[PDB]
């Protein structure tokens, strides 16, 4: 849809409205997800200076290396 | 021949008397290894729900009734 309001509840844009903040892309699990990363979060968080960086609150294991953070 | 009908019923006495191993042990434990298979072979449709998020009542188990409850 857009980046204010989407199609899907369990993601969401953080859009920045000035140059002095962040931009973030947030997605929690869920529906086919498994039991155990229910409601686990996924992000990828933009800076200011057009730095992109992957995080997760999911367990170490479950980690990919690219998201290890 | 008295003596002879005597000693065969000696060794009727005798065959009569064997000792029966007690095979309760071996049935039983045989049915529950069955048990032990059935069940199991459901552990692969559980995960599959449970990997999936499905709920209880979502999740189809293709279980046919077994002869014995467990």
């Amino acid at each position: 849809s857009t980046a204010a309001v989407t199609g899907q509840t369990g993601l969401t844009i953080t859009y920045p409205a000035s140059a002095t903040e962040s931009a973030a892309i947030q997605g929690t699990f869920g529906n086919s997800a498994a039991i155990k990363i229910k409601n686990q979060t996924l992000t990828w968080t933009r800076t200011p200076e057009g730095a992109w960086s992957c995080a997760t609150t999911v367990e170490a294991k479950f980690k990919p290396a690219g998201c290890a953070s | 021949t008295l003596i002879e009908l005597m000693i065969v019923v000696a060794i009727i006495g005798i065959l009569a008397a064997i000792a029966i191993p007690q095979y309760q042990n071996y049935i039983a434990k045989s049915q529950v290894s069955r048990v032990m298979s059935e069940t199991g072979s459901l552990k692969t449709v559980i995960e599959t729900c449970i990997l999936d998020g499905k709920t209880a009542a979502n999740c189809e188990l293709g279980w046919t009734n077994s002869n014995l409850l467990g």
